[PDB]
RNA sequence: GGAUAGUGGCCUACCAUGGUUUCAACGGGUAACGGGGAAUAAGGGUUCGAUUCCGGAGAGGGAGCCUGAGAAACGGCUACCA
RNA sequence: GCGGUAAUUCCAGCUCCAAUAGCGUAUAUUAAAGUUGUUGCAGUUAAAAAGCUCGUAGUUGAACUUUGGGCCCGGUUGGCCGGUCGGAUUUCCAACGGGGCCUUUCCUUCUGGCUAACCUUGAGUCCUUGUGGCUCUUGGCGAACCAGGACUUUUACUUUGAAAAAAUUAGAGUGUUCAAAGCAGGCGUAUUGCUCGAAUAUAUUAGCAUGGAAUAAUAGAAUAGGACG
RNA sequence: AGGGGAUCGAAGAUGAUCAGAUACCGUCGUAGUCUUAACCAUAAACUAUGCCGACUAGGGAUCGGGUGGUGUUUUUUUAAUGACCCACUCGGCACCUUACGAGAAAUCAAAGUCUUUGGGUUCUGGGGGGAGUAUGGUCGCAAGGCUGAAACUUAAAGGAAUUG
């Protein structure tokens, strides 16, 4: 019969031999282990908000060339810290340091969006506004 | 369990209220006092012809016997007046749709009436509270032995 | 099958049909059940006895023509032996398996034949123990295992 | 294969091994359908009139086409001896 | 092949096959009266013997034991029931 | 060792339709085995069988026809409770129209329809078409 | 025997050596109150339930108590800690 | 995967698609996933059979014991008729189930209480030449269950039923103008009221109650320390 | 830890080669190689393929056992023997041809009787790298054995076959 024991009363190896083997079932692991609130850098939440500390320019990885502007963000809820990307043309410019962004995933569970090497979040706000709003221009950055 | 002596407490062990007057001289000393616990037990007879004390008998004691009537296999057989059977059982699994054997240790108290040793099937009955874990009582003894002295020497 | 070994011999007694009879067979169940007993007495396992009436007599199955096995024929007869007889020839191999490991610590291979016999001994004995034939409580000992057989 | 009210519904009930009563299938380009001769009165053999037999494609495969065909001709009446049941 | 009678095989057939392997499985060892001249009452012997069969009176021999079916002793006649 | 002397049998069975021929040995027969080969035979899916008498276990001979796709068996003869024996066929018979489930109750060995015009259950034993 | 509204190692005295455990005791974890339920729709499942109803626990953390039919109450008290 | 000078991916203009008072994005989980596999995987070489064998726990485990035949009772669909002023039931027919019998056959058991049932019969007969039919006391049915004594080898499975919260789910009824809802509402003499409602199912593992006696266990008479009396 | 230490020979030292040449070839030769007493527990310890049971298909060899023969040869006086021949039958180690079947294929009488999916049972695997790594436990005189993670990274890695 290969493997399984078929038996009729042999429900308590079954069920135990699954709760053995979804160990390697890797979603379910990190759910237990409770990867979320242990590691990564939001507390298991969808965004944190947090501080900008400098300004970076990435080279992008192979086979593509470019410079991919981000920003080292120094969590608020957590004192850890992250680099994020700074996404469309522009944008760069609405940030400058120790601004308040908001941070949120790149929607890859973790691992890094594309060329780009080791960053895991993107910008979504900065100062309050929304950095889609600044780009178009339906809105503009506050005071200081 | 017991055995022997009978009066072999600091206490001078005695059913309540049962006296006897020793003004008027009898022959069987002392009176006794014993029930039918009812729900078709016989209450066996050497709980009326024994002598033990007990108050804890179910046929000579002020225990009474009501709610579940269980039965299990005696598996220990080490505690003065109190043993304590395995009742064994088939728990359903729904995801697999097959069963697994599991298991329970009811303690119960065992009146003199009875001589039990570890094998023997037992039925036993629920009373009040009567120790820290003893909600049960020996009710009637259902095997005998296991062939035992079908298990003796040479031709 | 072969239960300590990846041996799979088909090899058996190939036992008649005829479940009485032989109608050719003359005597008597006084006979055999006699003769029986007589080799009983003069010492033999009713294995031996079953081999010698099948050979010498015209004993084709000592059953058959005594509806009884003759172990029971022998126990009836209280002429039966303290253990049983497949026990006791099972006990007396591992005693003389072990006299040779005694002289010999350098035979790796006795150490295991030894084990695998006394593993048959063991799960043996506990059907018989199982089945009230041996008391609740009989054990085998290399100790006192080679005064047991002689 | 029926229907509701009577009405012999669905195309082609197709034919059927005489050896194994499995079923005679289309691209079965395999089988085959063996047509033996109605004889009468001295060697004549009345054309157009036969005795048949229809063998699938597997039974000619595993070779049993010989044999099963014997049984199937000596008990229609065209063999006398040359098989038997026993073996 | 592909159609035949298990129920009723060949005297043959049924034969050659082996012991346990027929249809209803059988012994196929055989029984003898068997004689030396040097009697006059025979004793009766199982064909595959393992005990060397001694005679009635004299300690004579009559057959050995073997693989299989014994070997009778010298000037010895036979039968098969 | 033998674990399921009615699993042999339906195997042999089925070994022998597919290898096409007509008739089965069967070894060593049961009651439950017969009261199983009546069940087929009774919805004629297979010929006539008959019990040869080793003063052993038994022996049966199956003449079959070749109606049968597959006979089968269900190796952890499950509990079937009156609601779920339309489950088991939907897993396992080809269409709703024909072919049996058969099962063990408690009032005999039967296809699952005579088990619900008699309106019993208990334990699945088989299957056959 | 005391204590309780009352059974009961609840407590005490005396006495015994017991009770549980691979059919998982005991220990650890829980970003754990439990249930009615919720989400996903072949079936079998998987995941979820702080949260309109039921039950339970608490009222900054602990303990103690008055009143009373009913509280170990906190929009009652007394103490210690914060 | 596009972008290094004709960019079908960037920044725009034009045009176009999808969904639309909504649409994107992040995180989670669910389906897709037969990538957790009881149903339902895989393990020669892709990831994966312990160097070998013993072996306890665990899971598993050959066949065999009331089978076959005969008789009775009355059900619920369905047919061929309809008798009738949409549906009706008797005779006819199958077919599918249920009950109780006799075949050597515990039905736990005695002690009456009881009887519903015929081996009865006491008359004869409505009426088709009569076993088509039931009222009907005076020899002869046990079990239908009362209740008291005396006693009961153990289970698993399965059927049916009780006991069961509502909202939620499934679902009937009803024109909230539709609908999500809600449990309303509907009829007149609308001048002194009539009236239908507020269903049903599920509810499981355990416990209880009960019908079953296949499958699967368990116990019994071998030093007879057997069984009926 | 003794004994042994012929042979070959990890280390080391040379002769050559080479751009180099800590090597490959040649020399020397320590430990080892063998053995007793006790360790160690690992091998591509391989058939890279669990065990028990059943079923499904053809052929010639052969190994062990057994049955059968007015077989051959051994001669003596026929026998008895023993070896040999032919038919069979268990049970071995295998090979052959097929393929009803199976597979991604290579190939496989099991790797077959599986969406027509259930005989019993044990074990292991769940993308690649991180890594058999850290850590704890445990075993060992050591060397090391067993048990054995995660963070992070990454779109392939892999298999069999085809054509070049
Ligand atoms: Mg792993
Ligand atoms: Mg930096
Ligand atoms: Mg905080
Ligand atoms: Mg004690
Ligand atoms: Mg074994
Ligand atoms: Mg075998
Ligand atoms: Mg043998
Ligand atoms: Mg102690
Ligand atoms: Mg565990
Ligand atoms: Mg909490
Ligand atoms: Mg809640
Ligand atoms: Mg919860
Ligand atoms: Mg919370
Ligand atoms: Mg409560
Ligand atoms: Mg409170
Ligand atoms: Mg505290
Ligand atoms: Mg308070
Ligand atoms: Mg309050
Ligand atoms: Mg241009
Ligand atoms: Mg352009
Ligand atoms: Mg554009
Ligand atoms: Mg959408
Ligand atoms: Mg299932
Ligand atoms: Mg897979
Ligand atoms: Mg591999
Ligand atoms: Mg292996
Ligand atoms: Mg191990
Ligand atoms: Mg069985
Ligand atoms: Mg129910
Ligand atoms: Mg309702
Ligand atoms: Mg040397
Ligand atoms: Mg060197
Ligand atoms: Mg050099
Ligand atoms: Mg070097
Ligand atoms: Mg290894
Ligand atoms: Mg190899
Ligand atoms: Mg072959
Ligand atoms: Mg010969
Ligand atoms: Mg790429
Ligand atoms: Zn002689």
């Amino acid at each position: 019969g290969k493997g399984k024991p078929r038996g009729l009363n042999s429900a308590r190896k079954l069920r135990v031999h699954r709760r053995n083997n979804r160990w390697a079932e890797n979603n379910y692991k990190k759910r237990l282990l409770g990867t979320a609130f242990k590691s990564s850098p939001f507390g298991g939440s969808s965004h944190a908000k947090g501080i900008v500390l400098e300004k970076l320019g990435i080279e992008s990885k192979q086979p593509n060339s470019a410079i991919r502007k981000c920003v080292r963000v120094q969590l608020i809820k957590n004192g850890k810290k992250v680099t994020a990307f700074v996404p469309n043309d522009g944008c760069l410019n609405f940030v400058d340091e120790n601004d308040e962004v908001l941070l949120a995933g790149f929607g890859r569970k973790g691992k890094a969006k594309g060329d780009i090497p080791g960053v895991r979040f993107k910008v979504v706000k900065v100062s309050g506004v929304s950095l889609l709003a600044l780009w178009k221009e339906k809105k503009e950055k506050p005071r200081s | 369990s017991t055995e022997l002596t009978v009066q072999s407490e600091r206490a001078f062990q005695k059913q309540p209220h049962i006296f006897n007057n020793p003004k008027v001289k009898t022959s069987k000393r002392t009176k006794r006092w014993y029930k039918n616990a009812g729900l078709g037990f016989k209450t066996p007879k050497t709980a009326i012809e024994g002598s033990y004390i007990d108050k804890k008998c179910p046929f000579t004691g002020l225990v009474s016997i009501r709610g579940k009537i269980l039965t299990g296999t005696v598996v220990s057989t080490k505690m003065h007046r109190t043993i304590v059977i395995r009742r064994a059982y088939l728990h359903y699994i729904p995801k697999y749709n097959r069963y697994e054997k599991r298991h329970k240790n009811v303690p119960v108290h065992v009146s003199p009436a009875f001589r039990v040793q570890v094998g023997d099937i037992v039925t036993v009955g629920q009373c009040r509270p009567i120790s820290k874990t003893v909600r049960f009582n020996v009710v009637k003894v259902s095997a005998a032995a296991g062939k035992a002295n079908k298990q003796f020497a040479k031709f | 099958g072969r239960m300590h070994s990846a041996g799979k011999g088909i090899s058996s007694s190939a036992i008649p049909y005829s479940r009485n009879a032989p109608a050719w067979f003359k005597l008597s169940s006084e006979s055999v059940i006699e003769q029986i007993v007589k080799y009983a007495r003069k010492g033999l396992t009713p294995s031996q006895i079953g081999v010698l009436l099948r050979d010498a007599h015209g004993v084709t199955q000592a059953r058959v023509i005594t509806g009884n096995k003759i172990m029971r024929i022998l126990k009836s007869n209280g002429l039966a032996p303290e253990i049983p007889e497949d026990l006791y020839y099972l006990i007396k191999k591992a005693v003389s398996v072990r006299k040779h490991l005694e002289r010999n610590r350098k035979d790796k291979d006795a150490k295991f034949r030894l084990i695998l016999i006394e593993s048959r001994i063991h799960r043996l004995a506990r059907y018989y123990r199982t089945v009230a034939v041996l008391p609740p409580n009989w054990k085998y000992e290399s100790a006192t295992a080679s005064a047991l057989v002689n | 294969m029926e229907n509701d009210k009577g009405q012999l519904v669905e195309l082609y009930v197709p034919r059927k091994c005489s050896a194994t009563n499995r079923i005679i299938k289309a691209d079965d380009h395999a089988s085959v359908q063996i047509n033996v001769a109605k004889v009468d009165e001295e060697g004549r053999a009345i054309p157009g009139e036969y005795v048949t037999y229809a063998l699938s494609g597997y039974v000619r495969s595993r070779g049993e086409s010989d044999d099963s065909l014997n049984r199937l001709a000596q008990n229609d009446g065209l063999l006398k001896n040359v098989w038997s049941y026993s073996r | 092949v592909l159609v035949q009678d298990l129920l009723h095989p060949t005297a043959a057939s049924e034969a050659r096959k082996h012991k346990l392997k027929t249809l209803v499985q059988g012994p196929r060892s055989y029984f003898l009266d068997v004689k030396c001249p040097g009697c006059l009452n025979i004793t009766t012997v199982f064909s595959h013997a393992q005990t060397a069969v001694t005679c009635e009176s004299c300690s004579t021999i009559l057959c050995t034991p073997t693989g299989g079916k014994a070997k009778l002793s010298e000037g010895t006649s036979f039968r098969r029931k | 060792t033998r674990s399921s002397v009615l699993a042999d049998a339906l195997n042999a069975i089925n070994n022998a339709e597919k290898t096409g021929k007509r008739q089965v040995l069967i070894r060593p027969s049961s009651k439950v085995i017969i009261k199983f080969l009546q069940v087929m035979q009774k919805h004629g899916y297979i010929g006539e069988f008959e019990y040869i008498d080793d003063h052993r276990s038994g022996k049966i001979v199956v003449q079959l026809n070749g109606r049968l796709n597959k006979c089968g068996v269900i190796s952890p003869r499950f509990n079937v409770k009156i609601g779920d024996i339309e489950k088991w066929t939907a897993n396992l018979l080809p269409a709703r129209q024909f072919g049996y489930v058969i099962l063990t109750t408690s009032a005999g060995i039967m296809d699952h329809e005579e088990a619900r015009r008699k309106h019993v259950s208990g334990k699945i034993l088989g299957f056959v078409y």
